[PDB]
RNA sequence: AGGUGUUGGUUGAUAUAGACAGCAGGAUGGUGGCCAUGGAAGUCGGAAUCCGCUAAGGAGUGUGUAACAACUCACCUGCCG
C-alpha cells in the first residue's frame, strides 16, 4: 500500500527527534532492542534479577528513579507473549525538561523492517544508534548460490538475512566406462547441466522482478568448482540483471552454511555501489558544462529564477548547505516575503529594515533548506538526488559549484 | 564544402579532367560521346554545359561525370559534394 | 449528398436575380478566410455573396433566356473565381465602401505587383543578422548602428515582375507590405446592360 | 560552409528518396512498392532517415 | 511603450509553478509580484481560467479583464469554497435557466462578430455543451424551440 | 504470410448539372471548448464532440515544440475535357 507505509515512514521520523534530546538526569534510562527471532521469555528472566542487584545502588534518588522505571517495563513486555515481525524497541525512564519538569515516559512499538541488533544502556538521555543508521540504509541486494548439490536465493539489507527460495537436484557422475556410448554419454552428461542452470536463470525471473525493473540496487552470484560463470555468462540469462551482477565468488560450503560466508566475502564491494551511483550524476553535470547546449544552472539567486519557471529535472544538492530559510515580517505596514540568507548575514546584520515607508522588518523563525527542498520536490519537479562530496569528482563539486545545480529540459534563454 | 573542383577540358570536348575533388590525388577522366560538344559556361563558374542532337546521347554523357563523384566510406547525407545536374531544355528558344 | 444541394441554388438564383435586377461581377486572386468574415460584417443589409462554379452559372441562364433576354450578355462574362455581389438602392455607395476598407498585409512570395514599389530608409529593431544574401540583389546598403539603414534606393518588383524566391525570402528579414489585399472589380452589369 | 540554394541540388539525389523494408532498396520518394524481384514487389516503404 | 500580453493565471487562488518569468523576467517585474497582482483584481472568479490583459508601460501595468466562453458557465452554478483533491469528472449537470443565456447574448453584442440574436443564442448555448448542461430539451431540442416562438429580441 | 506480372469473376460508389490526373487560390471565430497536468492553443491522454458565415474551411489528416509559433491535408474553386 502506498497510502499505508507513507504515514508511517515521514511521521515516526519526527517522534524519534524529540525523544532523542530528551536530556533528564542520572542514570535512569533503560534503551532497549531485541531482535524478532529471540523469545520474550529470556527477557523477563534477566529483568527479574535486575531488580534486587539494583537495590544495591548508594544514592537514594538515581536507585529509585531506576526501579520505579524498571518495574513499568516489567509490565509492559507482558502484554507481549511473543516478539513479532520486525522486532521491540522499548523507551522507558524519565525525563526533565523546560520549566523545570518532570514527565514520566515508556515507550514501546514494532518498527518498519526486520531489524537484527541487541542493546542494554541507561545513560541521562535516550540513545539512537540502529535506528538512524538501518532504517535509514535502505538499497538492498540480491545472492544466488550455485552448486551441484542446491541452490538458494536470499537477501541482505544492512544488518538482515532472509532466505527466499532453494531446491535441490541429484547431479549425474562425470566418469565414463565404455567406448562409442562413452562419446554421446557426454552430451548426455553436460545435457543433463544445462536445463539446471536454466532452471536458476528462469528462476531468477520468481523471486527477483517487480514493475518492468527488478526491486534491487545490486548483485552477488556465489559458488566453487566454477558454476557461477555458467551462470553469469550465457544467453539465457537476461540483459539487466546480467548487467548488474557485482561479483563471483569462490568459497568453501554451500546452502545454509555458505550463505553467511558470501556476506563477508563482499566487505569491499557492498560499500561500494553509492560510490558509483552519485558519481556518475556528478559526472554528468560536467559533461553540460563541457557541450554547447547549455542546460546547467548554479546559486542560489539562478536556481531561483530558473526553478519557479519550468522546473529542473534533477535538482543537483550539495546536503550540508549552511543557509538556511529565514522569513521576514514588517511592522507597520504588515507587508512579507521569503528569503535566504549567506554565512555573514544571518549572525549580525541590522540592514533588515523596512526603507520603504522607516520602520524595523523582524524575522519569524526559521526553516533548514536541505529540509524546505523535501517540503516542495515533487511539486517543483521530481525525485529528490541529493549527493555527497567524498569521491574524485563529487570533491571540486561543493568548493566549484557551492552546492547546488539542476539540470534544465528546454532551452533556458538566462541573461548575464 | 573545401576541396573546390577543378575541371578542365581537351579535344575540343571529347574528354574531361576532374581534379582535387574532395582534395584527392588522383586525376579522372570522362569521355564524353561523338557528336555532343562540352563546355564551361560565360554567365556561371563552375557551370559545365553538354550539348548535341540527341537526347540518349547527351544525357547519357551528363551521367558519367555525374558518377564519376561518388562518396565511399563516408556518411552521405553530409558531405554533398560533386558534379550533379541542373537545367535540360533546347539549345535555342523559340 | 450533392443531388439535394443542387435543388436549393437553382431556385435561390431565380429568387435572386428578380429581387435584384442590378448587379457586379468581381473575382478573388489572394482574398483570405477572415478577411472574407471581416467585410461579411460591412455591406451586410444591402449586399449578399453568391458566388459558384462555372457550368452551374451557364444553365441557370437557359432557363432565364425565354423569360428576360437581358440576362444574355452574361454568357461570354465569367472568367477567373467569378462571383456576384448583388445592388439596388446604391451602386456608387456599395464599391466605394470596399475601396476604403482594404485589408492589408505582407505580400505573397509569388503574385506580380501593380505599382512600382519606390524604396526609403528604415530600420528593424534586432541585433546581428548578416548582408551577405541580400547584396546579390543589388542595394548596396550600411550596416549602421544595429539597424541597417538603407543607402541606396534600387527597385526591386516593378510593373509586371514575377515575385520569385531569392527577393522573396530576404523581405522576411525586414517585415513590410506594399499593398492591402482585396478583390479588384473587372466588369458592372446594370440593368440589363454593361457600364462603367 | 556551403551555399543554401546549392544543397536542394545535392541532397536531391542521396537524401530525399524511400527505402525498402524487406531488402533495403532505394527510390525515389514519390513510390508505392519496391522495384526488385528478390523482396517480391512488396509494399513495406519508410522513408530516408533525416541528418540532425 | 504599450505592448498587452495574455496571461491565463490562476485567477483567485494562487498555483504552484509559475512560468510567467519568461514574458515578465527580460523586462522588470518580479516574478513573485504577478502572481498576488491577479489575487485581488479577477475576485470571486475563485479558480476559473481568464487571459489577463496587462497595459505594460514605462511605470506599471493596468489590470483589467477579458471577455470570455466557459467563465460565465461555471460560475452561475453555485458553488461553496472547494478542496484540490478533486474527484473523477468535477464537470457539473445542474439547470441553467432561460434568464441568463439571453442576457448572456447582450454580453455576446460587444466582441461583434455575427448576424441577429437567432444566432448568438446558438453559440452561447453551443459553449454551454462543453461543460454539460440542459435547458429543458437538450441543444437537438433549441433548434427546434427557436423556431416560431423562441425568445428572440 | 505477400505482389500495382498479367488474367477471369463479385459488390458499391463517382460523370457533359462538367469528375480522375496534374498545375494554381482559400483551409476561419465564441475558442486558448471544458476534466485531469508544471502546459494540453486541434494535434501524449479521458470520455463528451456545438452554431453566426457561406462557393468552401472538420470541435482536426500529419510534421513540429516545455506552451505555441510556424508548414500541410479533409472540403470547395480557375484551367482541362
Amino acid at each position: 500500500s502506498a497510502a499505508d507505509r507513507n504515514v508511517e515512514i515521514w511521521k515516526i521520523k519526527k517522534l524519534i527527534k524529540s525523544l532523542e534530546a530528551a536530556r533528564g538526569n542520572g542514570t535512569s534510562m533503560i534503551s532497549l532492542i531485541i531482535p524478532p527471532k529471540d523469545q520474550i521469555s529470556r527477557v523477563a528472566k534477566m529483568l527479574a534479577d535486575e531488580f534486587g542487584t539494583a537495590s544495591n545502588i548508594k544514592s537514594r534518588v538515581n536507585r529509585l528513579s531506576v526501579l520505579g522505571a524498571i518495574t513499568s517495563v516489567q509490565q509492559r513486555l507482558k502484554l507481549y507473549n511473543k516478539v513479532p515481525p520486525n522486532g521491540l524497541v522499548v523507551y522507558c525512564g524519565t525525563i526533565v525538561t523546560e520549566e523545570g519538569k518532570e514527565k514520566k515516559v515508556n515507550i514501546d512499538f514494532e518498527p518498519f523492517k526486520p531489524i537484527n541488533t541487541s542493546l542494554y544502556l541507561c545513560d541521562n538521555k535516550f540513545h539512537t544508534e540502529a535506528l538512524t543508521a538501518l532504517l535509514s540504509d535502505d538499497s538492498k541486494f540480491g545472492f544466488i548460490v550455485i552448486d551441484g548439490s542446491g541452490a538458494l536465493f536470499g537477501t541482505l539489507q544492512g544488518n538482515t538475512r532472509e532466505v527466499l527460495h532453494k531446491f535441490t537436484v541429484d547431479l549425474p557422475k562425470k566418469h565414463g566406462r565404455a567406448a562409442q556410448s562413452a562419446l554421446r554419454f557426454a552430451r548426455l552428461r553436460m545435457e543433463k547441466r544445462h536445463n539446471y542452470v536454466r532452471k536458476v536463470a528462469e528462476t531468477a525471473v520468481q523471486l527477483f522482478i517487480s514493475g518492468d525493473k527488478v526491486n534491487v540496487a545490486g548483485l552477488v552470484l556465489a559458488g566453487s568448482a566454477d558454476f557461477k560463470t555458467e551462470l553469469s555468462q550465457s544467453d539465457m540469462f537476461d540483459q539487466r540483471l546480467q548487467s548488474k551482477v557485482l561479483k563471483l565468488v569462490d568459497i568453501s560450503y554451500g546452502g545454509e552454511n555458505g550463505f553467511n560466508q558470501a556476506i563477508e566475502l563482499s566487505t569491499e564491494v557492498l560499500s561500494n555501489v553509492k560510490f558509483i551511483q552519485e558519481k556518475k550524476l556528478i559526472g554528468r553535470y560536467f559533461d553540460e558544462i563541457s557541450q554547447d547546449t547549455g542546460k546547467y544552472c548554479f546559486g542560489v539567486e539562478d536556481t531561483l529564477k530558473a526553478l519557479e519557471m519550468g522546473a529542473v529535472e534533477i535538482l543537483i544538492v550539495y546536503e550540508n548547505l549552511d543557509i538556511m530559510r529565514y522569513v521576514l515580517h514588517c511592522q507597520g505596514t504588515e507587508e512579507e516575503k521569503i528569503l535566504y540568507l549567506t554565512p555573514e548575514q544571518e549572525k549580525d546584520k541590522s540592514h533588515f529594515t523596512d526603507k520603504e515607508t522607516g520602520q524595523e522588518h523582524e524575522l519569524i523563525e526559521s526553516m533548514p533548506l536541505l529540509e524546505w527542498f523535501a517540503n516542495n520536490y515533487k511539486k517543483f519537479g521530481a525525485t529528490l538526488e541529493i549527493v555527497t562530496d567524498k569521491s574524485q569528482e563529487g570533491s571540486q563539486f561543493v568548493k566549484g559549484f557551492g552546492g547546488i545545480g539542476g539540470i534544465l529540459r528546454y532551452r533556458v534563454d538566462f541573461q548575464g | 564544402a573545401h576541396f573546390p573542383i577543378n575541371v578542365v577540358i581537351q579535344e575540343n570536348g571529347s574528354l574531361v579532367e576532374i581534379r582535387n575533388f574532395l582534395g584527392e590525388k588522383y586525376i579522372r577522366r570522362v569521355r564524353m560521346r561523338p557528336g555532343v560538344a562540352c563546355s564551361v559556361s560565360q554567365a556561371q563558374k563552375d557551370e559545365l554545359v553538354l550539348e548535341g542532337n540527341d537526347i540518349e546521347l547527351v544525357s547519357n554523357s551528363a551521367a558519367l561525370i555525374q558518377q564519376a563523384t561518388t562518396v565511399k566510406n563516408k556518411d552521405i547525407r553530409k558531405f554533398l559534394d560533386g558534379i550533379y545536374v541542373s537545367e535540360k531544355g533546347t539549345v535555342q528558344q523559340a | 449528398d450533392r443531388a439535394t444541394w443542387k435543388s436549393n441554388y437553382f431556385l435561390k438564383i431565380i429568387q435572386l436575380l428578380d429581387d435584384y435586377p442590378k448587379c457586379f461581377i468581381v473575382g478573388a486572386d489572394n482574398v483570405g478566410s477572415k478577411q472574407m468574415q471581416q467585410i461579411r460584417m460591412s455591406l451586410r443589409g444591402k449586399a449578399v455573396v453568391l458566388m459558384g462554379k462555372n457550368t452551374m452559372m451557364r444553365k441557370a441562364i437557359r432557363g432565364h433566356l425565354e423569360n428576360n433576354p437581358a440576362l444574355e450578355k452574361l454568357l461570354p462574362h465569367i472568367r477567373g473565381n467569378v462571383g456576384f455581389v448583388f445592388t439596388k438602392e446604391d451602386l456608387t455607395e456599395i464599391r466605394d465602401m470596399l475601396l476604403a476598407n482594404k485589408v492589408p498585409a505582407a505580400a505573397r512570395a509569388g503574385a506580380i505587383a501593380p505599382c512600382e514599389v519606390t524604396v526609403p530608409a528604415q530600420n528593424t529593431g534586432l541585433g546581428p543578422e548578416k548582408t551577405s544574401f541580400f547584396q546579390a540583389l543589388g542595394i548596396t546598403t550600411k550596416i549602421s548602428r544595429g539597424t541597417i539603414e538603407i543607402l541606396s534606393d534600387v527597385q526591386l518588383i516593378k510593373t509586371g515582375d514575377k515575385v520569385g524566391a531569392s527577393e522573396a525570402t530576404l523581405l522576411n528579414m525586414l517585415n513590410i507590405s506594399p499593398f492591402s489585399f482585396g478583390l479588384i472589380i473587372q466588369q458592372v452589369f446594370d440593368n440589363g446592360s454593361i457600364y462603367n | 560552409i556551403i551555399e543554401p540554394s546549392l544543397r536542394q541540388l545535392a541532397q536531391k539525389y542521396n537524401c530525399d528518396k524511400m527505402i525498402c523494408r524487406k531488402c533495403y532498396a532505394r527510390l525515389h520518394p514519390r513510390a508505392v512498392n519496391c522495384r526488385k524481384k528478390k523482396c517480391g514487389h512488396t509494399n513495406n516503404l519508410r522513408p530516408k532517415k533525416k541528418v540532425k | 511603450e504599450i505592448k498587452v500580453v495574455y496571461l491565463r493565471c490562476t485567477g483567485g487562488e494562487v498555483g504552484a509553478t509559475s512560468a510567467l518569468a519568461p514574458k515578465i523576467g527580460p523586462l522588470g517585474l518580479s516574478p513573485k509580484k504577478v502572481g498576488d497582482d491577479i489575487a485581488k483584481a479577477t475576485g470571486d472568479w475563485k479558480g476559473l481560467r481568464i487571459t489577463v490583459k496587462l497595459t505594460i508601460q514605462n511605470r506599471q501595468a493596468q489590470i483589467e479583464v477579458v471577455p470570455s466562453a466557459s467563465a460565465l458557465i461555471i460560475k452561475a452554478l453555485k458553488e461553496p469554497p472547494r478542496d484540490r483533491k478533486k474527484q473523477k469528472n468535477i464537470k457539473h449537470s445542474g439547470n441553467i435557466t432561460f434568464d441568463e443565456i439571453v442576457n448572456i447574448a447582450r454580453q455576446m453584442r460587444h466582441r461583434s462578430l455575427a448576424r441577429e440574436l437567432s444566432g448568438t443564442i446558438k453559440e452561447i448555448l453551443g459553449t454551454a455543451q462543453s461543460v454539460g448542461c440542459n435547458v429543458d430539451g437538450r441543444h437537438p431540442h433549441d433548434i427546434i424551440d427557436d423556431i416560431n416562438s423562441g425568445a428572440v429580441e
